RNA sequence: GGAUUUUUGGAGCAGGGAGAUGGAAUAGGAGCUUGCUCCGUCCACUCCACGCAUCGACCUGGUAUUGCAGUACCUCCAGGAACGGUGC
């Protein structure tokens, strides 16, 4: 059950709780996120929860994409061309993923408009100084794992590994 | 057509009207009109510095009427 | 209930000096004696004067036919 | 003659541009002779502003175009 | 003689709505009187403008000449507004 | 004197040198040739005046009612 | 006599419309109403100090249109006969 | 009634532009002056003209003036501010 | 069916003054390249008049509320002022 144009044209699309145009693509078990050109950047949020996506890549240019729900998936790697395809990506929910190393968070630093990031329920969050490395690598993010970044955490991230 | 505005409840009540260009007046309405023209007897207009100047009975047309707020409980 | 047309007719019968403010123009106003009126609020002022509040000057013109689409507020003065 | 210019875009998401430079993207449900647009669950872009059901008057309308497929 | 947005605005009288004027003034409150010419008379209204001067007044009256838009709740967008 | 309506005053002002000033600040001075019921003006040998200074002669000039602010009979 | 009947008979023609805000929209006129509601298809709009954008459809009101631009090969003498 | 008012009022100044095929100037609210021959008119001053020349002045945003020419155009009566008839075709 | 609430528009235009202040990589003219001098276009800082006052959104610290609802907005104190509009 791969993501095609007929699956995106038959999927439900409505208004979310934040008054944004969201398309519900849950319950599809798509192994790879592709063929997203049929939406023509008419959705403000993408609900791709409960899927089997392994890599968050292969997305076309969508300037209206501001929220991406990748919860309950097996995402273990992030694409390096995420900034060239989503310049206005501000919300990224990557809870309960397959990220084990902090080096997968290195392509996530290119998103300058990203402010809300969720990396909870992951083996990469259980490593030593994971939050300090995420604050040092991504200074544009203001809320990490439902927690506001303070000045002391930014000073601790800028002190170590400088 | 040509229905008059519902100004029967705001009759003989002290209200503040706003006019275009940032003008503010306060006075008691003495009548109504289908062209939204209001007659304010003993009206006082607010200047730029904040002083109130009494202009007496004035007539405000509906082409520049922005908002009328009733200062009395009707 | 006092009608605005009846008030304009009483002001034209009394021949008192009235000042008319323009729409979207607070710097310059007109002042004169309204002689007659019409359905489109067209005022005919005799020996009218344009008063500029910024420069504090007064320029007389005489018989002026002011349209009702530009006059926003009209007040009665003692002068 | 047919007057089907406004009926073909009924129940669809359209983005109308205002005179001051604002853009309201909403689902056009009904119209009138004064071009009164009723945009249910509309978004305001110029930043995103949560508005919802916005009834904009026809005097502040400039242009309107199709935004996407109907929900 | 009566429009469908005019009928939707007349049917939404008594609910917590808002009216944004052409100058940016947002009069919010319960729509007590709504005529066919977009005349909105509200009681216990609140002024939240584009200037931001938020205040509370006992009664307000905004005409349809300088009215830019109206924000209404979505309780009447289902029925009988489905055509 | 007697209350004169503006329409016979505009009908009797034809052929006399008047000056019509618009809302943009410019005025046209000339002999009033044509004046209809929609408050439109058509003059001959018109001269343009801006900020109290003459600009030039144009001839027959037609001014609508939506732009003309006032008119004074000289 | 009436310009609305002349504007309504100018369908399927590539024209341009300049608004009061400086935005020029060039496209094929497909629908004209009595209130000069110009409904065009595959238009290109250029605003003041902005980039031109191509749209599949556009609907401009009559009160917002300031000027129009017709091609030189338009039969204005034949279309004027009512 | 309407024809006599159009041939005897200010609209006759427009009617002398289409009958004798004379050139008149129209100054708009956008600080532009278009000189041309009036081909079609109406009661709402909808002027459809041919062979028009529009001149104005622009700033870089010193400024400078500019001009252009159009084969056939149509302008509504709302944006028409000033209309001047002068013997410029001869 | 162009005369006040919708469609023949009341819209257009310009951002205070000064200083031997600083820059036009590839884009001004003149004294007929380059170097220099003069004059009608910005941004950054400083001074006078942080252009002024207002309220809303917002950041730091302290502090109060533990409450079952369908919402313009919601505790208070102090500092800073990146944003919006109102009148001069």
């Amino acid at each position: 059950v791969k993501l095609t144009a007929e699956l995106i044209e038959q999927a439900a699309q409505y208004t979310n709780a934040v008054r944004d145009r969201e398309l519900d693509l849950r319950g599809y078990k798509i192994p790879v996120i592709e063929n997203l050109g049929a939406t023509l950047d008419q959705f403000d949020a993408i609900d791709f929860s409960d899927n089997e996506i392994r890599k968050l890549d292969g997305f076309p240019l969508l300037r209206r994409l501001k929220t991406l729900l990748v919860n309950n998936n097996r995402i273990c790697r992030i694409g390096e061309g995420l900034d060239q395809a989503l310049p206005c990506l501000t919300e990224l929910i990557l809870t309960n993923n397959s990220l084990v190393e902090l080096g997968d968070l290195d392509p996530l630093a290119s998103l300058k408009s990203l402010t809300y990031l969720s990396i909870l329920r992951n083996p990469v969050t259980n490593k030593k100084h994971y939050r300090l490395y995420v604050i040092y690598k991504v200074p544009q993010v203001r809320v990490l794992d439902f927690q506001k970044v303070k000045l002391k955490e930014r000073q601790e991230a800028e002190k170590m590994f400088k | 057509k040509a229905h008059p505005p519902e100004l029967k409840k705001f009759m003989d009540k002290k209200l503040s009207l706003k006019l275009n260009g940032g003008r503010h007046v306060q006075g008691i309405l003495r009548g109504f009109d289908p062209f939204m023209n209001l007659v304010i007897d003993e009206c006082v207009e607010m200047a730029t510095s904040g002083q109130q100047n009494n202009i007496g009975m004035v007539v405000i047309r509906g082409n520049s009427i922005i908002m009328l707020e009733a200062l009395e409980r009707v | 209930m006092v009608q605005p047309i009846n008030l304009i007719f009483r002001y034209l019968q009394n021949r008192s000096r009235i000042q008319v403010w323009l729409y979207e123009q607070v710097n310059m106003r007109i002042e004169g004696c309204i002689i007659g009126f019409d359905e489109y609020m067209n005022l005919v002022l005799d020996d009218a004067e344009e008063i500029h509040s910024k420069t504090k000057s007064r320029k007389q013109l005489g018989r002026i036919m002011l349209k009702g689409d530009n006059i926003t507020l009209l007040q009665s003065v003692s002068n | 003659g047919k007057s089907s210019k406004m009926l073909q875009h009924i129940d669809y998401r359209m983005r109308c541009i205002l005179q001051d430079g604002r853009i309201f993207i909403g689902t056009f449900k009904a119209f009138d002779k004064h071009m009164n647009l009723i945009l249910c669950d509309c978004d305001e872009f110029r930043e995103k502003r949560v508005l919802g059901l916005v009834l904009l008057r026809g005097e502040n309308l400039v242009s309107m175009t199709v935004e996407g497929p109907p929900p | 003689s009566i429009g469908v947005p005019i009928k939707v605005l007349h049917e939404a009288e008594g609910h917590i709505v808002t009216c944004e004027t052409n100058t940016g003034e947002v009069y919010r409150g319960k729509l007590i009187e709504a005529e066919d010419n977009m005349n909105c008379q509200m009681s216990n209204i609140t002024v939240t403008y584009r200037d931001g001067r938020v205040a509370q007044l006992e009664q307000v009256y905004i005409r349809g000449s300088k009215i830019r838009f109206l924000i209404l709740p979505d309780m009447l967008k289902n029925a009988p507004m489905l055509k | 004197s007697l209350p004169l309506n503006p329409k016979p005053f505009l009908n009797g002002l034809t052929g006399k040198p008047v000056m019509v000033k618009l809302k943009w600040g410019m005025e046209y001075k000339g002999y009033l040739v044509s004046v209809d019921g929609y408050m439109n003006m058509q003059l001959a040998n018109t001269e343009e005046y801006i900020d109290g200074a003459l600009s030039g002669h144009l001839g027959e000039v037609l001014i609508r009612c939506n732009n003309v602010l006032y008119i004074r009979g000289v | 006599m009436k310009l609305v009947r002349f504007l309504m008979k100018l369908s399927h023609e590539t024209v341009t419309i300049e608004l009061k805000n400086g935005t020029q929209v060039h496209g094929t006129i497909t629908g004209v109403d009595v209130s000069m509601n110009t409904h065009l298809k595959a238009v290109k709009m250029t605003l003041k100090n902005r980039e031109p954008v191509q749209l599949e459809t556009l609907s401009i009101r009559g009160n917002n249109i300031r000027y129009f631009i017709l091609p030189d090969s338009l039969p204005l003498d034949t279309l004027l006969v009512d | 009634r309407e024809e006599e008012e159009f041939n005897t009022g200010p609209l006759s100044v427009l009617t002398q532009s289409v009958k004798n095929n004379t050139q008149v100037l129209i100054n708009c609210r956008n600080n532009k002056k278009l000189l041309g021959r009036v081909k079609a008119f109406d009661r709402h001053c909808n002027m459809v003209l041919e062979n028009v020349k529009e001149m104005w002045t622009e700033v870089p945003k010193k400024p400078v003036n500019k001009d252009r020419y159009i084969s056939k155009m149509f302008l509504r009566g709302d944006s028409v501010i000033v209309v001047l008839r002068n013997p410029l075709i001869a």
